[PDB]
């Protein structure tokens, strides 16, 4: 670095498909039917039934 | 950033403000200039800022609120012990 | 007795509003990582803001969770709605910095410093909110199940 | 690593030398070894002969505390007290053994 | 020729007490190998894979 | 063209075919093997976790079966889930066929010498009919704390034909690590092979000491002294196992009274 970094310089890393991948995206989720807390899909618990049947 | 093919002003007091932070205006033999015009009520109400609670983690009572934080990671050390001899 | 109507009023003209500002104090991160992970909840509704928290293993989406399960607590008291309840501003604010002393190799220092943020929340309360049924498998509902 | 979510904790103990148990002071009988000193065999040997050593600083136990009351390093870890007798009678040599005149 | 004395007679008996526990787990482990030695039987579980002693017979690997 | 057109030797990627080529270099692309030191991402090669070395990795790979076979469950995380599962359909594959060179084949594998007396014996019972992925690679949701790193909850198949962990739970882990695990009430009414849990408790037993309490509150210093966050000061370490958890299980051994 030969020279400092105005906002608009900081401002163009948020653009790209890698910040907004990384950081800005909201994830897609349900209610679990035998926990009821929020779930991501492919993700179980460690609870028989969670465990036997995917919720 | 966020912007959901939606113009949102932007990213609100965030990208651009943790740039240069402010320099804090210093009180001249302890005064504050316009102290005997703008009124008594707290300053809690005056520009705004005003919140229900103002919890504070900085606290003795939600100790156990900020180690439920803090990634097991971050490791601090010198728990038991201070490397300056406290006793002087 | 002009300043005792103020703090009267500004209250009253405060408090009688649809929402609920709620500052938690030394969340312990600091404000270029703290703050971008807030602009993804700035605008949800409290039980999705609630949700996409519990889980990104993040750290700022754990402090904020922290907030909307204390703030909403708190919100219930108010009157506002458990339900209706969204996110109006979710404000990271500098805060204190400790100097720790770092001993970089070949006799140089350079000071550490251990940040620390503060983080400004206002629940303010959405009338007409419709609160999605979220109890179907993301879109597993189609695409992946067959036609008919 | 049986946590799911490792840390000070379930960190399994002694996945090794599952052969637990061992009433030291009961085979020290069968010995004949002077019950105090066989357990000190198997401490490091700082912990009961006047020995240098290296003590973590918790272990040391902290002034009284205003959650706590003062922890002597002895009333939290008794079977670590150094035992003095035991370290006179085995590494010290007495006046009376070289008592010449 | 005192802390001569000391350090010979720390590890005399250090072995002298690891010929119990090893002695003495061997000989309980036995004692494990013959209740299950017991069990084995009248719960029939052969403890020779899948099949019957009929692959055994053969004295092949089957 | 005549000679192949990437001769000898080049390393493909991770997913990629196998291109069959003339070669004279030696690729199994199949893996029937049973436990098997072959760690890598091809195809004849079980994916190879992350470790110091291959051989810490194998010594990685012991501690991990030898505690899937102990208790039916591990709760492995990342990439030696799928490594694991392969050497779960393995160890099955060795408990199985039963000759005294696989018995062995596992003795050379495993860390303690009971569990290849238990594999032996529960596995030809319970595997008897199924043929195949005999472990269950289901995924817990939230990622470890410590790292990203996923955490697969990997179990053996069918336990109501056990004879070990006939009708356990495994909802929650034991309270703590020396206490068995809790049991299903619908099937309150089992008792266990003598020589697993007179065995159990003789390893048990030396937690059930002072010298492990102190062990114990002595550990809680180093993780201070390494400083852990959130590690009870060793003063507030009250034993594990104590005199009023002791009364219930000399009497709950009412059997040999
Ligand atoms: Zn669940």
């Amino acid at each position: 670095p030969k020279r400092k970094k105005n906002p608009m310089q900081l401002r163009r890393k948020t653009y790209g498909l890698h910040f907004k991948e990384r950081y800005l995206k909201l994830e897609e989720w349900y209610f679990c039917p035998l926990c009821a807390e929020p779930k991501k899909q492919g993700e179980w618990c460690r609870r028989e039934d969670c465990r036997q049947i995917k919720p | 950033f966020t912007y959901t093919q939606a113009q949102m002003y932007a990213r609100y007091r965030t990208r651009s403000r943790f740039y240069k932070r402010p320099e804090k205006m210093l009180k001249a033999y302890n005064v504050s200039p316009n102290l005997l015009r703008l009124p008594k009520v707290k300053p809690g109400l005056l520009k705004g800022i005003y919140t229900d609670e103002k919890i504070d983690l900085r606290d003795r009572e939600r100790l156990e609120l900020v180690e439920s934080i803090r990634h097991p990671k971050e490791r601090d050390f010198y728990q038991d012990h201070t490397y300056h001899n406290q006793w002087i | 007795m002009y300043c005792e109507r103020l703090e009267t009023e500004l209250q009253k003209a405060q408090d009688q509003l649809p929402q609920y500002s709620f500052m938690m104090k030394a969340v312990p991160s600091a404000w270029k990582k703290l703050d971008i992970e807030l602009s993804v909840l700035r605008g949800l509704s409290v039980r999705e803001a609630m949700a996409q928290c519990k889980l990104s293993p993040r750290k700022g989406h754990m402090a904020v969770f922290r907030a909307l399960e204390v703030a909403q607590q708190g919100a219930e008291g108010k009157g506002l709605d458990k339900e209706h309840l969204r996110i109006a501003y979710i404000t990271c604010m500098p805060g204190p910095t400790d100097k720790q002393v770092d001993i970089r190799s070949r006799g140089y220092y350079a000071w550490k410093t251990k940040k620390s943020s503060h983080l400004l929340l206002t629940l303010a309360e959405d009338p007409e909110m419709v609160l999605p049924d979220r109890t179907a498998i993301p879109y597993a509902s189609l695409m992946t199940m067959k036609r008919a | 690593y049986n946590s799911f979510e490792r840390g000070w904790k379930d960190k399994t103990v002694h996945p090794l030398d599952r052969r637990g148990r061992f009433n030291l002071d009961e085979a020290a009988a069968e010995l004949q070894l002077d019950e105090a000193y066989v357990a000190s065999l198997y401490k490091p040997l700082h912990y009961t002969y006047s020995m240098k050593g290296q003590r973590y600083p918790a272990e040391q136990g902290r002034t009284s505390r205003p959650g706590s009351l003062a922890a002597s390093r002895d009333r939290m870890f008794p079977l670590y007290r150094r035992n003095y007798k035991l370290n006179r009678e085995l590494r010290v040599l007495d006046h009376r053994r070289i008592s010449t005149d | 020729e005192k802390r001569i004395d000391y350090a010979k007679k720390m590890h005399r008996d250090r072995r002298l007490v690891e010929q119990l526990r090893t002695h003495e787990f061997w000989g309980w482990y036995m004692k494990l190998q013959r209740v299950r030695g017991r069990w084995c039987k009248e719960h029939g579980v052969s403890s020779r894979g899948v099949y019957g002693p009929a692959v055994d017979a053969a004295e092949l690997w089957g | 063209g005549r000679p192949p057109p990437v001769m000898g030797h080049a390393k493909r990627m991770r997913f990629a075919g196998v291109d069959d080529n003339p070669s004279v270099t030696h690729k199994p692309w199949d893996t029937s093997e049973p436990l098997m030191a072959d760690y890598g991402w091809e195809r004849g090669k079980l994916p190879k976790f992350r470790a110091r070395s291959p051989f810490h990795r194998q010594q990685i790979a012991r501690r991990m079966v030898t505690e899937l076979i102990r208790k039916d469950y591990v709760i492995v995380g990342g990439a030696r889930a799928p490594a694991l599962r392969i050497l779960a359909d393995h160890v099955v594959e060795l408990a199985k066929a039963g000759d005294t060179d696989s018995r062995q084949q596992l003795a050379y594998f495993l860390h303690d010498p009971l569990m290849v007396d238990k594999a032996f014996d529960e596995y030809p019972r319970r595997f008897r009919d199924m043929n195949a992925k005999y472990a269950m690679m289901t995924r817990l949701k939230g990622r470890r704390r410590s790292d990203n790193v996923a955490m697969y909850f990997v179990e053996y198949k069918n336990r109501d034909m056990s004879d070990n962990h006939k009708g356990e739970d495994y909802t929650a882990g034991p309270e703590r690590f020396f206490l068995p695990p809790r049991i299903i009430e619908t099937e309150k009414g089992i008792q266990r092979p003598p020589h697993m849990q007179m065995a159990f408790d003789r390893w048990a037993s030396k937690f059930k000491t002072e010298e492990f309490h102190h062990w114990w509150r002595l550990r809680h210093a180093k993780l201070r002294y390494w400083g852990v966050r959130n590690v009870p000061h060793p003063s507030d370490v009250d034993p594990l196992w104590t005199e009023k958890e002791e009364e219930e299980w000399h009497n709950e051994m009412l059997a040999n009274t």
